[PDB]
């Protein structure tokens, strides 16, 4: 993902 | 424009202030940056220059008092024979200096050498009551120590371009204290009086979160949690009682003086949050406004007790708003006066 | 003897001392525990940690808040937010004070009568009051008449009030308020990369709103402008440096009091809340209502929460009515000034539980104004 | 009763007593044996030679060291290291003295169990506790927050802790350190003529890259030096007097921690491991984290592998991070002596494994916290 | 310049060192080069001749005391009735006697002659309490043995330029040890005192992998592998418990000395390896630093126990770091310290 | 998580590829503890749950006790470090997020799908654990199909099927006319 | 290691 | 070789 996790 | 600094200097002056008008413009822009009023203890009209110069300043752990008077004045003396002179209290004069002692084994470091500069010690004299000979190079000083008593000061110059200091058979080198990093002798800080950001802003996060929020410690009997080192041992060492939004405001305190980059003269807690505060002992202190006041201006000189009150009511109605320290009984906010005079007037 | 005033919100303990005007003690109603391994021998052992000592260390921490929806659901951890309110924050014996504490309107009588058995028993407190706080909030706007629009971290709710008589039939009250808005800006900003989705990562997601967030004036035409412009997109910078940029979701997120339909919720808006709660009221007090929507409590505090009030109020008000919507900047605090007020007044030392008739009487005398 | 520390590490013993600032013992783990015919009737008996003892009579000697990647392989070595390490170096009766041994993290928990049953059962250790590496170079930091680089020369882990709360699921292994690097060396030397080949000669390439091998700060930079000028090419001397040039192999020796491809290692490198370990930490911690990469192991003394660090973790890091690498120079000893205050912690004397709780709770007991 | 000699030399007189600055200095510039502090146990104001003048050293096989005082001052005797004076020491005086006579069999060589120069017993005259009666060739002295006991010592001169010299009623010759392939009587070594490689190189290769890591010798019980000659057994017989870096630093300080091809001073291990050190004997020591201090200069003279605590906090500070004997209880490294009672203080 | 967990035996799976390796070791080892503390006791007392694979060049794997600790990481979220609720736990919140009056036929209709829903008794062990939680007179029923691995494609092969739907394909006019937006259809 | 690397 | 064997 952008924030939070990978992706 | 620069009328502005001419009449906040002839503002400052008469009161008494020792701020650098060129520091209070710089200040008051990060007030009204931060939209925030703060406020910051008496720097006397002794220190300005020493502030002007670029000294490293007196820190939080340097626990020595500071002198008004003679070279040393706006200095901190670890050669406290001031001790006998400098606020006379008995058990001061010898436990003051020993504690001192402690502190100058510690976070401090000593030079045992005044420095100085020729212009300053002439500004000295013209204003400080410093009595002075000269053949130029060859000066030599004396001056009151305040409890009555007269020195003579054996000054040498220096290819320095600066004099050492020493007084009266003692001939050689004073020692006031430097800070650890430079090498430069610590003066005077900037103790803050107090922080009130704008109440909306008050509280957000953990901004004002006081690391002990009642802030004198007293015992609360058996089922006390904290004993008296559990509860200070929670204040920051090196800040004192602080709160994040103090914190993040002597950082931008720091960074708008242009100050020399070791060279701080914020560092500490404010004095809302001080278990030592005294209140008669604040003033004149010196508070900025984002905003137009409303007989201050914006960077408002506050010359006592009772003008402080008046300005804590104009600070509180303009919404701005400070949790004082146990010891203040500041004025309520207006809007709050206004309600509980509407219930105590049974209604 | 000053009196504590403790408005153990859902969200924040706010405790100070009556006749004061804002509270010492301001930290969230959290109690975070370890869900790591300690390993250096020392530090670790300390079990939980209470209220800003852990929103800092926070990463580390499971935080749970003992009040959900203005309902204590964890009593145990209330004990420790309070035991920390006492002795860490206001640093008061509270054997010495009596407590004016607070609750909701509309909320199980198990919660007046376990906070006062937890004060006479564990605290010994001498004695004490549970006012309602949308009445504080009347106390803290000097004013005898109004609706208040408390809406907090866990409830909104109006108290309608004429002329010091509360009409309790016109009370409502939603479980709807900043934590709802805080999830669901925690759910709004996946639309966007970021995944916000532990608890102490909840506490971004409430920084990012009690920031970034504003009410839209006109909903339909602020979507209409972002959907056209970057104009609206304020980014904020994470705890780790990351910066996140929000834009559409700046107003969506306090737009879910207008429209509890986004967080999923049947329910009218705060202001139609509001507004049907003046209806309820006697026709004679519904200019005087509508001319006193006091606000208060934090989740009040939003850009243009006020105005959009208004606007909506005025939409649904009868068109000559001075639809007035009061929202002073301490609205934040309102509940606790009004605490502060109210435990101050001479009329009011009467009020108190003391110990002694708690005693006598048993769990009943706390519901002395029930609502 | 002082404890031993004995962090048995993969290259060396580095052993001592708890409360002593480095270690008293320090050679290395390799039990020689030796591989041709004794004809001299008296000293060839000697069975096999342990240690500094082995590392001398060297080429007479293929050298065994008894752990590799962390983990013990050969048991009647490590006896024998063992052995040699409390009766002829530190000359203690380990009958008499806790052990704190040590091993790395994500390891098998034979080891741990043997490591205890031969303590327990060999040398008879009153009572011994096994921490993890990377834990004892926070100790040795001073500071319970961080995330500890340590490379041995076994393995590179991160272990990140924060608070003192270590974060397990963030713990990154690689088996890629200094004995790989020296391996890799000895195959970048046969570019320039020299041939080092057997084990031993090992020993030679081993001491080759522990005096002349350097982090290049930008290696593609230094390449491009090298195979412009000679100015790199320092020179060292076997140990017969034939001198080695050696320049272009210099610096990509140490490349291979954060380019492990040139080892044939499908790896992130130690600066994208760090990082990606500290991505999987908590956002809330990762501020402290990057503040506090600390740095432990020997081949973290390569010159420039901080700075080299701290280049590369602030191009990952997200350019408003404090990214600061603490490499003091003890950092060779530092699992020790964080070993030393480990051991000497007051706190820490409940957590030795007794042998009566061995003996009553089997060797399950061994592994608590196990990692 | 040789104004740094000039001062080091009264730094050195003062503290009643015996070391020559003209040594000093190359011994530090050895230190320089190979980052290594180090030190030499104590070298008295009565040997420094001998040393200038280039006569051989005691080495290490040569158990003998040697003496302070008289013309034998600065030399071994072996006709020790030093030994009913020189410690007083009753076991010492029959046993050590016969424990000399023993090494004097072995390794060192005998000469049954002093040969004082007569500059150098002038000198002998001038400082150490020597008694002359001179009639310029025909020279005899008289001296103080250190229990009280006074004697007179027949001198005569020879075609050496150099006196004979012996006792009252044996006037004819004195026994001093003679190194056994020189000629020349063998005067006090620089015993090395520690070595501090910094921290870094320190233990690199198997530099600092001393003979015997625990130094001194004490049973384990019924599973000690090594008896007590088999402990000793592994010292290196001619330079003692020697270590690499040991070993490389004293052909270095053998190497930058100048010194005459088997005059060597340094021989042998250094003394946090010598099991028969003792602390109160090392001092007063000189300390050879790579770098500034930081009251000493960088060829500094450690006067009692305390200031060698001083020194290592501050050598172990820098970086350096050596292995101390067991019986020495230094200080612990700063930054040790300071995370040890980060966490002896309940984080 | 497996691949961690077996470094507690010898195994040290750790490259991509060998993530491979220890995907088909769960894919085919792995189980769902019906009552996890008492696997672990079992496994802990015997090594009757010790089947052995065989890795892709003949070594033979034992793996035993984490047969079964791997999937437990669905129900106990802890264990991959994760602050989250279980599958089980998820579930029932999911249900006590809806209206009063669907949890009924919710409770009644726990449709399992994808594959992580194969393991040997997730079924079974999900209908314990939400019996557990749901109120002790609801009919937890769970729906694991055999097909349930790609029970996803297979209702999009139904709904892409039906004439109901062939109204709802985005067409590439209405996106080059709409832009982007227009996927957002049913955008959950 | 048993599996997986040499060791 | 240039070092380590004869070659
Ligand atoms: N904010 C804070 N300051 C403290 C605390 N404890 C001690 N202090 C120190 O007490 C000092 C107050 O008295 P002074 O040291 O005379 O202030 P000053 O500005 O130097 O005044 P003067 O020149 O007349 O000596 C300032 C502050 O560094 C604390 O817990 N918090
Ligand atoms: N480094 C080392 N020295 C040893 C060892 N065993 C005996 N020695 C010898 O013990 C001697 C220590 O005492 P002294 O012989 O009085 O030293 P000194 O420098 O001659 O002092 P003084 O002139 O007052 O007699 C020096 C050293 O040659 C050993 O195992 N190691
Ligand atoms: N300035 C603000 N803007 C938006 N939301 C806020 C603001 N301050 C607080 N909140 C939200 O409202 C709640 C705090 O409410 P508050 O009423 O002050 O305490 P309590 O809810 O306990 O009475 C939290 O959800 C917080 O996110
Ligand atoms: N100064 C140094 N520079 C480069 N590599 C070093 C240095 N010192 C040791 N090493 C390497 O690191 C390994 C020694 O690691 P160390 O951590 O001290 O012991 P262990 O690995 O047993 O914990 C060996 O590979 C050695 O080659
Ligand atoms: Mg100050
Ligand atoms: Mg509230
Ligand atoms: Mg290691
Ligand atoms: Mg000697």
């Amino acid at each position: 993902w952008x924030a939070x996790c990978p992706a | 424009a620069d009328m502005q600094a001419r009449a906040l200097q002839d503002l400052f002056d008469a009161q008494g202030v020792g701020v650098p008008v060129e520091h209070a413009l710089r200040m008051q822009a990060v007030a009204r940056q931060t939209n925030t009023v703060f406020g910051i203890r008496p720097v006397e009209r002794i220190v300005t220059t020493l502030i002007e110069e670029g000294f490293p300043t007196k820190g939080f752990s340097v626990k020595g008092k500071s002198s008004n008077w003679g070279p040393q004045a706006g200095f901190i003396c670890v050669d406290q024979h001031l001790s006998k002179r400098e606020d006379r209290d008995t058990a001061e004069i010898r436990k003051l200096n020993l504690a001192v002692a402690k502190g100058m084994d510690g976070g401090a470091y000593t030079q045992t050498d005044l420095r100085i500069s020729r212009q300053r010690l002439a500004e000295l004299v013209r204003n400080f009551g410093l009595v002075a000979d000269g053949v130029g190079p060859v000066r030599l000083l004396t001056a009151q120590g305040p409890s009555g008593k007269r020195y003579e000061f054996e000054a040498r110059q220096e290819p320095d371009g600066l004099y050492r200091i020493s007084r009266l058979g003692r001939s050689e080198a004073v020692q006031v204290l430097a800070s650890p990093a430079c090498g430069l002798a610590m003066t005077a800080d900037y103790d803050l009086f107090l922080v009130a950001p704008s109440i909306e802003a008050h509280g957000s996060g953990g901004l004002d979160a006081r690391r002990n929020t009642a802030v004198r410690y007293t015992p609360l009997g058996a089922k006390d949690p904290l004993s008296e080192d559990g509860f200070y041992g929670r204040e920051d060492m090196a800040r004192g009682n602080i709160t994040p939004r103090t914190r993040q405001l002597v950082d931008a305190l720091n960074d708008c003086l242009g100050r020399g980059e070791h060279r701080e003269m914020f560092h500490h807690s404010d004095d809302a949050g001080n278990p030592g505060s005294h209140m008669g002992d604040n003033f004149p202190a010196t508070f900025y406004l984002p905003r137009a006041m409303e007989r201050f201006d914006e960077v408002c000189v506050v010359a006592d007790r009772k003008s402080f009150s008046l300005l804590v009511e104009c600070i509180k109605g303009n919404g701005y708003h400070f949790t004082a320290h146990p010891d203040w009984n500041v004025p309520l906010r207006p809007s709050f006066q206004e309600a509980l005079d509407f219930f105590q007037r049974k209604v | 003897t000053t009196a504590l005033v403790c408005d153990n919100g859902s969200g924040l303990v706010k405790a100070g001392f009556a006749g004061d005007d804002a509270p010492r003690a301001v930290f969230p109603s959290i109690v975070g525990r370890p869900r790591h391994q300690g390993v250096m021998v020392g530090m670790g052992q300390k079990d939980s940690y209470v209220g800003d000592e852990a929103q800092s260390k926070r990463g580390i921490l499971t935080l749970k808040y003992p009040i959900e929806h203005g309902i204590i659901t964890n009593w145990d951890d209330m004990e420790k937010i309070w035991h920390h309110t006492f002795y860490n924050e206001l640093r008061v014996a509270p054997e010495e004070h009596p407590t004016l504490l607070t609750e909701a309107p509309l909320n199980p009588k198990a919660n007046r009568e376990k906070m006062t058995q937890i004060m006479f028993e564990t605290f010994n407190v001498p004695a004490m009051y549970v006012a309602i706080q949308a009445v504080l909030s009347l106390y803290a706007s000097g004013r005898t008449t109004g609706i208040v629009l408390d809406s907090g971290d866990g409830v909104t709710h109006n108290v309608p009030i004429y002329e010091g008589y509360a009409l309790p039939h016109a009370i409502m009250r939603l479980d709807l308020a900043g934590r709802d808005l805080t999830d669901y800006l925690m759910k709004i900003l996946t639309e966007r990369g970021y995944s916000f989705v532990t608890t102490a990562e909840r506490e971004i997601v409430r920084d990012i709103k009690e920031k970034l967030c504003y009410v839209a004036l006109d909903f339909e035409n602020e979507m209409a402008t972002a959907a056209s412009s970057s104009s609206l997109e304020k980014s904020y910078e994470l705890p780790d440096g990351q910066v996140i940029t929000i834009g559409n979701e700046r107003f969506r997120c306090p737009e879910t009091l207008f429209q509890p339909s986004f967080i999923g919720m049947e329910s009218a808006g705060i202001h139609e809340t509001t507004y049907n709660s003046i209806m309820k009221c006697d026709i004679d007090i519904r200019k005087d209502l509508y001319a006193n929507n006091v606000m208060s409590g934090g989740t009040t505090m939003y850009p243009g929460i006020a105005d959009r009030m208004q606007k909506e109020i005025t939409a649904l008000a009868p068109s000559t009515m001075k639809i007035k919507i009061i929202a002073p900047p301490e609205r934040k605090y309102s509940v606790w000034i009004g605490g502060s007020i109210l435990a101050s007044l001479s009329t009011f030392q009467q009020m108190w539980i003391t110990k002694q008739e708690y005693d006598e009487a048993g769990p009943s005398i706390v519901h002395r104004k029930c609502f």
